[PDB]
């Protein structure tokens, strides 16, 4: 059924599976009229479907062009979101197929039920975890591949980097998610940690730098602090 | 007027006729209804004293034979039965006619509501959906279970309704997943009323029928059935005008007919406020509405 912190584990074994999340599909600035009132314009979004073994995340960009003449934006989303995944499942080997696909919000789960009735042994979950995916829009290298898109795109980067190479898809998934949360609830800090020494270069080809294994616990524990003291800054503790 | 015998009434049992009900003591002299109007399929139902467990009765139309009823105490219920010698069934309820031992179904003449609640309920389809061929009439209980709920365990024993499942692939055209979710037309008008039904009215008899199921039976699965086939068409945007106004005269019988005191255990809060209030047929069914919003405002 649900995803929680009873079964985390559940993510880095040999089923594979692909957490989804649509919260940077359907983007706006609102902005004055001349007349004073009150409109949007669509700026380009990216499905967010990560491999949380692997670490493949698969970028699908969604071009501003897939809003024009549509109604009801926010709820086409959702849908829009739920078909182009079933794309990609119907597009991968058998053998690479998931079998489970967890989406990071509930109003996910009917729209990908609908477009994956044709894989009756796929599970579609949703997850107690507040994961922050939301903040994969603040990678800057995944942020320009989206805002230079001219055309729909699916992009291919490996979230981990070479992680991997030298620690397990738990120690991996929970180094992102606490740069993610850094990211998500202080930005400029977050990037000023992880970009504070230009001697170890965000390499070419990777989102974070090439830290060695003890600079990466000191990153680690830099971006704690960040939540930590943003934490106290917001609630006055 | 027709009539349906009893041998006795060897158990304490309350029996009913369509939306009455009565006592019946243990060893009454009891020997049936008669009076009984033709023209309409009827429902015998029963209730034991002792084991209020396992309400059940029996579907039959007087047009299609001679029924009466007759205890079975090593199955220990009340069957049905046809009689085929047509003189010996007269004779036999002349005699007891005679003797009073049979109570009057009690017609009101200004009173439509029996008609209202089964006007499009045909005997030939309660026996496609209550499978017993070598019976003319058909028997129903409160644990029987549908073809669904079996899906989701005997198959001779279930009803049989037309299986509503609103993500499958019946009722999902590749392609149109978006819109055939949020806008049931093509299920309701092409699969279901054109494909499966043939036409409204055996939809809404097959409709009528899982309803009073429920409510006599307290059939679970009934009321699954009833609630579906109404969301099918509220959710639906292209509807026949002549549908939605004879779903809203069905549906405010049915609920003017239920037992106050059971709208828990009959009406699902989810879908009526979803019906009424949410759904495309929202402004639709201002009679059904009215009597739910004045009867039921709780559920609400
Ligand atoms: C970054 S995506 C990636 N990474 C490394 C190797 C392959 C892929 C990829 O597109 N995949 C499609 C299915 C199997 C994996
Ligand atoms: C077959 S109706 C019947 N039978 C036996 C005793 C009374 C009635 C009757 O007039 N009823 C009207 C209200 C409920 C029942
Ligand atoms: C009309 S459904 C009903 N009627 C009478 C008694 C029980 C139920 C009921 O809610 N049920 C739910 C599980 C099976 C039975
Ligand atoms: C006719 S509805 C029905 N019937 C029998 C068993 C379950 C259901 C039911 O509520 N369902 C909800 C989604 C699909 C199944």
């Amino acid at each position: 059924g649900a995803m929680n912190s009873s079964n985390y584990a559940e993510l880095f074994n040999n089923d594979i599976k692909l957490f989804v999340d649509d919260t940077n599909v359907y983007r706006v600035t609102v902005h004055k009229t001349f007349e004073g009132n009150v409109a949007t314009k669509a700026i380009n979004g990216c499905i967010f479907t990560l491999n949380p073994k692997t670490g493949h995340l698969f970028l699908k960009i969604i071009h501003t062009s897939v809003w024009a003449g549509q109604k009801r934006l926010s709820q086409l989303a959702k849908w829009k979101t739920a078909e182009e995944v079933s794309a990609l499942v119907r597009s991968l080997p058998k053998e690479e197929q998931p079998k489970q696909i967890i989406v990071t919000r509930k109003a996910m789960l009917d729209p990908l039920e609908v477009h994956m009735l044709d894989f009756p042994n796929i599970a579609i979950r949703p997850t107690e975890l507040r994961l922050p995916f939301s903040a994969a829009m603040s990678i800057d290298k995944l942020s320009d591949v989206v805002m230079k898109a001219t055309e729909p795109q699916m992009v291919l980067f490996n979230i981990y980097d070479d992680w991997l190479d030298r620690i397990s898809s738990y120690t991996a998934f929970s180094r992102l998610t606490l740069l993610l949360r850094a990211l998500k609830t202080n930005e400029e800090s977050a990037k000023m940690i992880l970009l504070s020494d230009p001697t170890i270069t965000i390499k070419s080809y990777h989102l974070w730098p090439s830290f060695t294994d003890e600079q990466w616990i000191t990153i680690e524990s830099q971006m704690r602090d960040l939540i930590l003291t943003e934490y106290g800054r917001k609630y006055n503790v | 007027m027709n009539t349906v015998p009893f041998t006795s009434a060897p158990i304490e049992v309350t029996i009913g006729i369509d939306q009455y009900s009565f006592n019946v003591k243990e060893n009454q002299p009891f020997h049936g209804i008669k009076d009984i109007p033709i023209g309409h399929v009827h429902v015998i139902h029963f209730q034991h004293a002792d084991n209020s467990s396992m309400r059940y009765g029996y579907w039959f139309d007087c047009r299609m034979g001679n029924f009466y009823i007759q205890y079975d105490p090593k199955d220990g219920l009340y069957k049905m039965m046809e009689e085929r010698d047509g003189a010996k069934f007269e004779n036999i309820v002349h005699n007891f006619k005679e003797r009073q031992m049979m109570v009057s179904y009690p017609k009101i003449d200004e009173d439509d509501t029996w008609y209202n609640l089964t006007e499009f309920v045909q005997m030939d389809k309660i026996r496609k959906i209550v499978r017993k061929d070598e019976n003319q009439f058909s028997y129903v209980d409160s644990s029987m279970t549908t073809v669904q709920e079996n899906e989701l365990s005997d198959p001779a024993h279930s009803l049989n309704y037309t299986v509503i499942n609103f993500k499958s692939r019946e009722a999902i055209r590749p392609g149109h997943e978006m819109e055939d979710f949020l806008d049931k037309s093509y299920y309701l008008n092409t699969v279901m009323l054109q494909g499966i039904f043939k036409n409204s009215s055996n939809y809404f008899g097959e409709l009528q029928f899982a309803f009073l199921n429920a409510m006599f039976f307290g059939n679970y699965g009934s009321s699954l059935q009833w609630h579906a086939m109404i969301e099918l068409i509220c959710s639906s945007a292209t509807v026949p005008k002549h549908m939605l106004d004879k779903l809203d005269e069905i549906l405010y019988y049915q609920i003017k007919t239920l037992p106050e005191q059971y709208s828990d255990i009959l009406l699902n809060e989810r879908v009526w406020n979803i019906c009424l209030y949410s759904s495309f047929q929202k402004n639709s069914l201002h009679n059904t509405e009215k009597i739910m919003e004045n009867k039921y405002p709780e559920l609400l």
